[PDB]
């Protein structure tokens, strides 16, 4: 291997990749150096006797390509199905370091061949020298003897493990120590090729540096290209996690599969002379009962099951240093993280990513309770916030994702709201119509601008928007549905600035939790945060505010949302119905949620209450003859509902009584009244209700 | 207000409901047929319908009818009264069902309320006329003739007996119920012989059963029908353009015209093929239809046939048939939004697939899925087979799952297979320049270039009161539903009226063409792989081999597509005492091999299947070469047998009016502007019905193929292990014993994991082909479309440069028409549950949810509550037993089954630890014969064992410390999961991987089919377990899966005091810090301060045993704050506004904070209760961390309504630990991930039974 690993080093600064080392080390000219990545060297010869690069759109495009190329074959990976779970095996350990690359794919050999074969230096075991003294003797009654046979047991069980414990040790230095010297050498084949490509692209920089190109454009190549270097690096960094993982899972399982059987069967040579031992003691005891001598036996006897020792779990945390624990407190995936208290009277905006974000606000901004927490409100005409970071100015090859919740309490004039543009590179968000648009440009004037509707005001927005360039995908979705999937393959370097500018420009607004992540995300990652963020103990309504007490509000059923309830007289009774097709232009009826305790005003699950209607002040009561809900001019006879609401249906509540959900009801003659339902007729989400501003 | 009569075929006649009908195709030919009134204005004939068809094409022959079925002959059915009385009452129960629910009820009050228009295109608009063949039917009441309306006429089948259709009357080339008037509308159904379909599209995981097989409930074919008798009567039943498919090529399957009407029926994403272009037009038709009728019904003022006919009544129930409005004056106008919520409830409300779901029945998932051939019904009438109800899945048969009641695999006693013999089907003859037999109903399914229109070319004129018009393919069906009335009763006029005396009308003729086309191809694609997987019956002795034309050319050889290694295994010959070890192997390697993906992260496709290709040799000859580097290579068009040409117009110009009004040229602009974005979503329109009804089509053959041939390779290893095995002697045979029942379930399990595989990718694929190869052609010229407007508008603002004082709106423009709209594919588009044992709390008694109806028998001994938690004790009647269906079990052989749940253990007894360490006692058992699993409890273990048949045991277990001074494990509630399969046994704790064993040395295990929960051994009288959410699978779950249950079942509204049970007010508890787990808190002896001391430990007796004291400090107490939820539940919920008290000597002391602190920290102010603008006494209680745990957070808050946070609760230290409020900490919580170990983590601990000094 060691042979395999210096065949990837190299002095020429014009060298060439190849695949071949006995090629490349007959080499008399040194002009080779050995690299298994695929993917690169099929795309450089596939460009090979092309057009020379001269544009900095070629070379943009050149560039992106290796990246991609390189970040997918460095991190191939397969995964197989091993006793112990499922292990992610990396596919091109194999060509590194010459280890079962006689033929065929690596993976191939590894699954129809243990984890064992990859070290060239096995069987190492020895039986350590065991001495187990035998039970001294004086009589005594089976009282007695009882605690001190009990006694004998228990040292043996510990001598058991001393033994367990020393097999331990013994795989640890003579085992664990080939898999990490094997995890040493692939971590420094990956910096190799790091290196190589990377000289690869100074090389192509420095060709193109001598042409006919403005000093600008040169500029921000040299900038993309330092940016590209970070990039590798993370992708270098994520291979060498595969590597360690996969690895330690393969030294782990080899230790099952290879080792605890000759544990086992090296104590089930010994349990024999125990129990021989204290069966000849018990037998020479003579102060005792033929039975209890027969019960003693069964008791102080030991069974295989007696000296299994075996927990994987033990295993993999004896193996985990406070460096491992200090790198997974230290790993994040946000660029940014808004953290908001309003305290007393001391508002602290910040980052707490760790990343440190220099953050520039204005002392006019506001917090509210947006959602689940402190929300910016940004009210006053002319007020900006800026968020600084070198990160920020993406770049070329770099994937990441903005992810907040909106409101906006103004209009639908054209405005300004997030942007990170300099002339013309970067992306923009703006209002624009009755919807927001989302527009990013790149340094070569190609431009892509999408226009997500329905972003009417009054209303709580999720934005979460992705850009990953290994796929060459954007994805946007707005609360939890997915609104694009475009393709940015011709969206070049988009270097724009180290500041990302906030502004309201004459419309009020709530953002809350503002997060910068520096890779994309995935469907279901923005649904789970959705409806986890919502999950807050807080019944909301329609509009997606908190809902309060005493307020005025209106009534709407989740399968018509458009009929708001209104009161009918039938029978000398009041009847909540719902207006009928011809006559849709009535006013619908105002409500009010009354509670115990009228000090509380932001309504939560499960809170008793009673509903108040506006003349009279008429109360909620349900009717005992027909089960319509009617009204009642008395707080006393008025019925206590519960509220509540589904987690998947966040805007919309449920009232129950006596574990009865109200509901809705089939039409009868122009009419759907409102009923303590317990028909499973109608369908479930009939008794799902909004409740909206009035 | 809809009544089902009762009568029998042979009840005399009334000339009421039972009457001498004539139908309108006899031409005054007489035979009249004896017809029932099964409902107002519905009649049934139970007779075979001959009209058009000749007496000959009865008897099946040589030809066939259509090219699309398999069809099934019987003259003799319906030859004798007895057999009509049969038909008669199933069509009773029929209907019943249909009535059965709110919505089938809505349908048939629709269908008798829309009685036909008094007239026709014939009629002149101010005079009504009933003598049409489409309006009146005679009948006879002689021992002459009058006259009667009628709606629907049933018939029975035709010549074809699983070939059902609805017609409509049509006089001179002309369909009045396609005109807006509607007229009488006949059908031919049969509910016997109903069709079959599958479920390859759906995905249910490793089914033994799933993809087997299904067969349709007759209650949703009629209710199909009855929709077209709707949409016929309402005059809605129009023709536009229709699918028609290509046969240019050889593969290319052939079928009639496709008009929209039958994918809007069908529902799902079948109207998604038909372009909004072609809904537009039928939407403008429909209109013109009803502005006709409406104009007609104004101008109507007698009638000259029936002059004792009401004509205000009829006017007022067509009123309310089209849903028309009255003006105050009386003229009828149609009103936009009643009209649109009428057109999109009948087109888009009324559909198959909405009716399936609301019914709880399957159905096929598209139009264009392949249909296998029909299966006769034993008996429709039995309540223990078909109830009116539930139909076929019946939950009282245990048959709801998973619509088990259709499977025919299952319910294979409500069924019977039809004879080859008298089934037809359209076949092709391809034979090479030997010649193979393939279904035309096999092929793909093309549509030609001339099915879509091109209406997106045309020129538009804009104007100020252009609307934009968009027709959604979707109603909400709740909305159908609430609006039935089940209580108002019908006033429709007298049937009766006078004898028809016109007898005009075209009779349709049907003939028969010949079942089967030859043709000469050379290429050998799908077809001919597919056919090289067969063999013929008789061979009994054959071969596995990898050459495709070895397989072809020698009967006794089967073509394979899997690794070297297993066709040399295949073939492997080994003695008796090997076979069972040969034929384990084997089939694992079957499953094995099947089962094989690489994953892919360059394309937006998840994993790829490399041996379709060798399969099936689709395309650009898929099989040479490796298939994943052409994939990678050439992306998804490889597999494709066809690129299909892609229709793309060039928009249309528009060319707007000179409105001087600025406001009447301003509105103009924005016209435009909307008027572009709906073309936008026209093009995408189009674009996604030729992706869905040309390339989609033909990766679902891809995916038919595929388990075809997966089907054919199980078929061939089973062939070959039964002629092995009776190549064996007697003798050898009574030593070996295998079950070929278990070999075909691990198969079946195989391939359908296979085929989820396969269906993800090939999904994966054809949404990624439209997304890349479709897409971008029809933005480019939609962005040179825009372009034209951009210019168009420009000359147009500034030929108005004079008016319209425009910069405001040259900017607007200009940034409008920047933008692209996006395309949303899901416009267009529409738990593990392997479980079989799921035990559930119903009421003060336990119950097995699976739906497998396992028969539980719970004791008297037994304590369960409403937390789904029970507990087993000592005595003799705490016991549980339940009883396993016997069709429902864990594979004997291979030995693949999971079984979860959560446990709590009570703590040792101190002085009682000899009996702890070597007492085992059995705590589950499922054993017959000394075979089966057990669990049982060995003091700090919990083992697993499996007994064998011949005996040999093998044990996995857990070990949780006792030496640790906190342990996780002692009394808490732990979720235990064991897996096992045929090689290993392995223990997840929490969902960890905790211990696993190698059982390769197992030879076969029996299901005891009885499991016993009780305390069984040398237990002290005081043992007691409690146990929760015990459920078993069939299938071996994977880390991932344990993980997310072990999640989800850890979920809960409320929180978890210590022991992991739930927390309750008005209880009294002791704290424990997580991040000072052997600290506790004391009441200061002055000060009124706690102080923190240390935790005292176990010192008495033994080393083998340490833990420290957890019943010590003063004793806490949440109290409600506001009191204003039900104090009948006293459970502390998150995000709870609550006082946090403790008990100091007779009193109740309070713990309060400073209102206004410098300091990040600050000691607590513990002082009795009382009210005072001094200290907030407000406390919250938080859940941050988003994994499981028993830890809470605790905030101060200055008023419930105020958003000022005063800090979180905790314990820092320069030593001298203290009880402190910190500010510091409301940042670190939200440091993700949450830190398990800070000091703002507090559990509660309230005295148990479990754990002792």
């Amino acid at each position: 291997p060691i042979n395999y690993l210096q065949a990837q080093n190299t002095n020429n600064e014009k060298f060439s990749l190849s695949s071949d080392f006995v090629e490349v080390v007959s080499s008399k000219d040194k002009s080779l150096v050995y690299s298994f990545l695929s993917n690169v060297m099929f795309y450089l010869d596939s460009i090979k006797d092309n057009s020379p690069i001269d544009t900095d759109k070629k070379y943009y495009l050149w560039l992106r390509e290796i990246f991609r190329n390189y970040s997918f074959d460095i991190t191939a990976t397969q995964e197989i199905n091993t006793d112990c779970g499922i292990n992610k095996v990396v596919t091109w350990f194999g060509k590194a370091l010459n280890i079962l690359n006689t033929s065929d794919s690596f993976v191939e050999e590894f699954q129809n061949l243990g984890p064992i074969s990859l070290i060239n230096k096995k069987e190492n075991l020895s039986m350590p020298i065991i001495e187990i003294y035998g039970i001294p003797m004086l009589g005594l009654p089976l009282n007695d003897l009882n605690e001190k046979l009990f006694n004998i047991y228990l040292k043996n069980i510990l001598y058991f493990k001393k033994v367990y414990f020393n097999f331990l040790d013994q795989w640890w230095t003579e085992y664990y120590s080939q898999y990490f010297d094997l995890i040493c050498m692939a971590k420094q084949s990956i910096l190799a090729q790091e290196k190589l490509i990377k000289q690869i692209i100074q090389n192509k920089l420095q060709d193109l540096f001598k042409a006919d190109i403005s000093m600008d454009k040169l500029n921000l190549m040299n900038l993309a290209t330092e940016k590209t270097f970070i990039d590798l690096s993370n992708e270098s960094q994520i291979a060498i996690n595969n590597i360690n993982d996969f690895l330690n899972k393969s030294a782990i399982c080899v230790f099952d599969t290879n080792i605890y059987p000759k544990f086992i069967s090296f104590m089930e040579q010994c349990i024999n002379s125990v129990n021989s031992n204290v069966t000849a003691f018990i037998q020479k005891c003579t102060n005792i009962t033929e039975d209890e001598k027969l019960q003693l036996i069964k008791l102080n006897t030991f069974m295989n099951i007696d000296f299994e020792f075996f927990d994987i779990q033990s295993i993999k945390d004896l193996i985990t240093s406070e460096t491992d624990l200090i790198k997974e407190e230290k790993e994040s995936d946000y660029n940014l993280f808004l953290f908001t208290l309003q305290e007393d009277n001391n508002k602290v905006i910040e980052d707490i990513s760790g990343k440190n974000t220099l953050v520039k606000y204005s002392d006019s901004i506001s917090l509210v309770y947006g959602v689940n927490g402190d929300a910016l409100y940004l009210k006053e005409p002319d007020e900006s916030v800026s968020f600084s970071n070198k990160a920020f100015e993406n770049g070329l090859t770099n994937s990441f994702s903005i992810c907040f919740w909106l409101r906006n309490l103004g209009e639908i004039i054209t405005s300004k709201l997030i942007e990170n543009k300099a002339d013309n590179c970067g992306w923009e968000i703006y209002f624009e119509n009755n919807g927001l648009v989302f527009s990013i440009v790149d340094c070569n004037g190609n431009e892509e601008n999408i226009y997500l509707s329905d972003v009417i005001s009054k209303n709580w927005y999720y934005i979460s928007i992705s850009i990953d360039r290994l796929r060459n995908q954007l994805l946007i979705f707005i609360n939890d549905k997915l609104i694009a999937n475009q393709s940015i393959e011709q969206i070049l370097n988009i270097y724009s600035s180290n500041t990302i500018s906030l502004v309201n420009e004459n419309n009020p607004i709530y953002i809350e939790g503002l997060s910068i992540l520096n890779r994309s995300i995935t469907s279901e990652e923005v649904v789970n945060n959705y409806f986890s963020y919502l999950n807050n103990s807080y019944i909301r309504d329609i509009s997606g505010e908190r809902l309060e007490y005493n307020k005025t509000y209106e009534l709407y059923n989740y399968v018509f949302p458009e009929n708001s309830l209104y009161e009918v007289t039938e029978n000398n009774n009041i009847y909540l119905s719902i207006k009928d097709t011809n006559n849709l232009n009535i006013q619908g009826a105002k409500f009010k949620l009354i509670n115990i305790d009228a000090n509380k005003q932001y309504v939560q699950k499960w809170d008793e209450g009673v509903v108040c209607l506006l003349d009279e002040e008429k109360y909620v009561d349900i009717s005992s003859e027909n089960n319509r809900i009617q009204l009642v001019n008395s707080k006393d006879t008025a019925k206590r509902i519960i509220f509540n609401n589904d987690i998947f249906m966040p805007n919309c509540l449920t009232f129950a009584y006596n574990n009865k959900y109200l509901s809705l009801s089939l039409r009868d003659r122009n009419y759907n009244w409102m009923i303590c339902n317990n028909n499973d007729n109608i369908p479930k989400a009939a008794h799902l209700w909004a409740l909206k501003g009035i | 207000p809809v009544t089902i009569n009762n009568f029998n075929y042979n009840d005399p006649i009334d000339n009421n409901n039972i009457i001498m009908m004539e139908p309108p195709f006899a031409r005054g030919t007489g035979r009249y047929y004896k017809a029932f009134k099964i409902t107002d204005r519905i009649w049934i004939i139970p007779e075979r319908y001959t009209f058009g068809y000749k007496p000959e094409d009865f008897n099946k022959s040589s030809g066939i009818f259509n090219r699309d079925v398999c069809e099934y002959y019987d003259p003799d059915y319906l030859n004798t009264n007895d057999k009509k009385n049969i038909f008669l009452q199933t069509m009773i129960k029929l209907f019943n069902r249909i009535k059965s629910k709110p919505l089938g009820e809505k349908l048939l009050e629709m269908i008798i309320n829309g009685i036909p228009y008094l007239g026709d295109r014939r009629v002149p608009l101010e005079e009504f006329n009933t003598n049409i063949a489409s309006v009146t039917v005679n009948k006879l009441i002689s021992n002459r003739k009058k006259g009667i309306f009628a709606n629907l006429i049933i018939f029975g089948p035709g010549p074809v007996l699983n070939e059902n259709e609805t017609i409509d009357i049509g006089i001179q080339n002309h369909f009045a119920s396609r005109e807006g008037f509607g007229g009488i509308m006949q059908m031919k159904f049969c509910p016997e012989y109903v069709s079959v379909f599958n479920n390859v599209q759906e995905n249910k995981g490793a089914s033994i059963f799933n993809r087997r097989g299904y067969f349709s409930d007759p209650a949703l074919i009629l209710m199909h029908q009855l929709i077209y008798v709707l949409h016929g009567l309402y005059g809605i039943k129009v023709d536009d353009l229709p699918i028609v498919p290509n046969e240019k090529k050889f593969f290319m399957q052939s079928t009639d015209a496709i008009q929209a009407e039958e994918l809007y029926t069908f529902g799902g994403q079948d109207p998604s093929i038909i372009t909004p272009s072609t809904d537009k037009s039928i939407y403008d038709k429909v209109l013109q239809n009803f502005r006709g009728i409406v104009d007609r019904l104004n101008k109507v003022l007698v009638c000259i046939s029936d002059p004792n006919i009401n004509i205000n009544i009829y006017k007022n129930k067509f009123k309310d048939k089209y849903k028309f409005v009255e003006d105050s004056e009386g003229k009828y106008s149609i009103d936009v939004e009643s009209f649109d919520k009428l057109y999109k409830s009948l087109m888009f409300g009324f559909t198959e697939t909405n009716i399936a779901e609301n019914y709880k029945i399957k159905t096929r998932a598209s139009y264009f899925s392949d249909s296998l051939p029909p299966v006769k019904i034993k008996n429709l009438l039995d309540n223990e087979i078909y109830t009116i109800e539930e139909g076929f899945n019946i939950s009282d048969k245990d048959m709801e799952k998973e619509y088990r009641g259709q499977n025919k695999a299952i319910n294979k006693q409500a069924y019977e297979e039809i004879s080859k013999e008298h089934l037809a089907v359209y076949k092709i003859q391809m034979c090479k320049s030997i010649c193979i037999d393939v279904d035309n109903e096999d092929l793909f399914f093309i549509a030609d270039k001339n099915s879509f229109s091109d209406d997106l070319s045309k020129n538009e004129r804009i104007e100020y009161n252009t609307q934009s018009n968009y027709i959604e393919n979707d109603f909400p069906i709740n909305e159908l539903i609430l609006d039935t009335d089940l209580i108002s009763k019908i006033e429709l006029p007298s049937e009766n009226t006078e004898s028809l005396t016109d007898f005009n009308v075209d009779v349709p003729v049907y003939e028969k063409q010949p079942a089967i086309k030859k043709i000469f191809t050379d290429e050998n694609t799908i077809f001919q792989y597919l056919y090289s997987q067969t063999f013929p019956l008789d061979i009994r002795d054959i071969s596995l081999t990898s050459s495709f034309d070895d397989a072809l050319l020698f009967s006794n050889k089967v073509y394979s597509f899997f690794s070297m290694d297993y066709i040399k295994t295949a073939n492997k010959v080994v003695e008796a005492g090997l076979f069972a070890g040969w034929v384990k192997q084997i089939v694992n390697d079957f499953v094995i091999e099947a089962n094989k993906s690489n994953t892919m992260d360059k394309i937006a496709i998840s994993l790829i299947v490399p041996y379709i290709g060798l399969a099936l040799n689709v395309g650009n000859e898929t099989a040479k070469g490796n298939f994943e580097n052409a994939f990678e290579i050439a992306g998804a068009s490889i597999l494709l047998e066809f690129i299909p040409e892609l229709l793309i117009p060039v928009v249309g110009a528009f060319l707007l009016e000179s409105y001087d009004n600025k406001n009447k040229i301003i509105k103009t602009i924005d016209n435009a502007l909307t008027k572009r974005n709906e073309k936008w979503s026209d093009m995408y329109g189009l674009i996604v019905a030729q992706w869905l009804s040309t390339v989609n089509t033909q990766f679902y053959t891809i995916k038919e193929g595929m388990y075809k041939a997966l089907n054919y390779q199980a078929q061939a290893l089973e062939e070959i292990i039964k002629y092995r095995y009776n190549i064996y002697s007697e003798k050898e045979k009574s030593n070996i014993n295998i079950d070929f029942n278990d070999i075909n379930s691990k198969l079946n399990e195989g391939i359908n994991q296979a085929i989820d595989n396969i269906n993800n990718f090939i999904n994966g694929c054809s949404v990624s082909y439209l997304m890349k190869k479709m897409i971008p052609l029809a933005v480019e010229k939609l962005l040179d479309f825009d372009n034209t407007l951009k210019k168009n508008l420009l000359n147009y603002i500034d030929e108005n440069k004079l008016y319209l004082i425009a910069e405001y709106e040259k900017s607007k423009v200009n940034k409008y028409l920047k933008t692209i709209m996006p395309f949303d594919l899901s416009i267009y588009t529409n738990i593990l549950n392997n479980i079989i044992l799921n035990l559930r709390y119903k009421d003060n008694n336990l119950i097995d949810l699976s739906g497998y109806g396992a028969k539980v028998e719970v004791y008297d001994g037994v304590e369960l509550n409403d937390k789904n938690q029970f507990k087993l004790t000592s005595s003799a009647n705490s016991k549980i037993r339940v009883t396993q269906n016997q069709n429902i079990i864990f594979n004997s052989v291979f030995l693949d089954f999971s079984v979860s749940f959560w446990i709590r253990i009570p703590k040792y007894k101190n002085d009682g630890i000899q009996n702890y360490i070597h007492n085992e006692y059995t705590i589950i058992n499922c054993m017959k014969n000394n075979s089966g699993w057990k669990i049982s409890i060995r003091g700090n273990r919990i083992i697993w064992t499996l007994i064998d048949i011949n005996g040999k045991t093998k044990s996995v277990f857990f070990e949780y410390n006792i030496r640790e001074d906190i342990s996780e494990y002692i009394n808490r509630w732990f979720f235990v999961t064991i897996t096992n399969n045929l090689n290993n046994a392995k223990i997840y704790i929490n969902g960890k991987l905790e211990s696993n064993t190698d059982i390769k040395d197992i030879r076969e295990v029996i299901a005891n089919g009885e499991i016993i929960f009780k305390l069984d051994g040398d237990i002290d009288r005081t043992q007691f377990i409690w146990m929760k959410y015990f459920s078993i699978f069939n299938t071996e779950l994977s880390q991932s899966n344990i993980e997310e249950r072990y999640k989800i079942q850890s979920y809960s509204e409320y929180l978890k005091d210590f022991w992991g049970n739930p927390l309750m007010y008005n209880k009294e508890y002791y704290m424990f810090n997580a991040g000072n787990k052997n600290s506790y808190i004391k009441l200061k002896k002055d000060s009124p301060v706690g102080e923190i001391l240390t935790r005292s430990k176990y010192n008495q007796n033994s080393k083998y045993i340490n833990y420290r004291d957890l019943y010590i400090g003063e004793k806490f107490i949440i109290r409600r704050k506001s009191n204003s939820q039900s104090i009948n539940d006293d459970i502390v919920r998150k995000e709870d506004y609550i006082y946090l008290d403790f008990f100091n000597l007779n009193q109740e002391w309070r713990v309060y904070t400073y209102k206004y602190f410098k300091k990040e920290e600050e000691k607590l102010f513990l002082a009795p209760i009382s009210d005072s603008d001094e200290f907030y006494n407000t406390i919250q209680i938080k859940e941050y961390d988003e994994q499981p745990t028993y830890s809470c957070q605790l905030l101060f808050k200055k008023d419930e309504e105020s958003t000022d946070e005063i800090g979180l609760i905790g314990i820092h230290r320069e030593y001298k630990d203290y009880f402190c409020i910190s500010k510091w900490y409301l940042k670190e919580v939200k440091r993700k991930p949450y830190n398990l170990k800070l000091g703002c983590n507090w559990q509660f601990i309230p005295k148990d039974e479990g754990w002792t000094e």
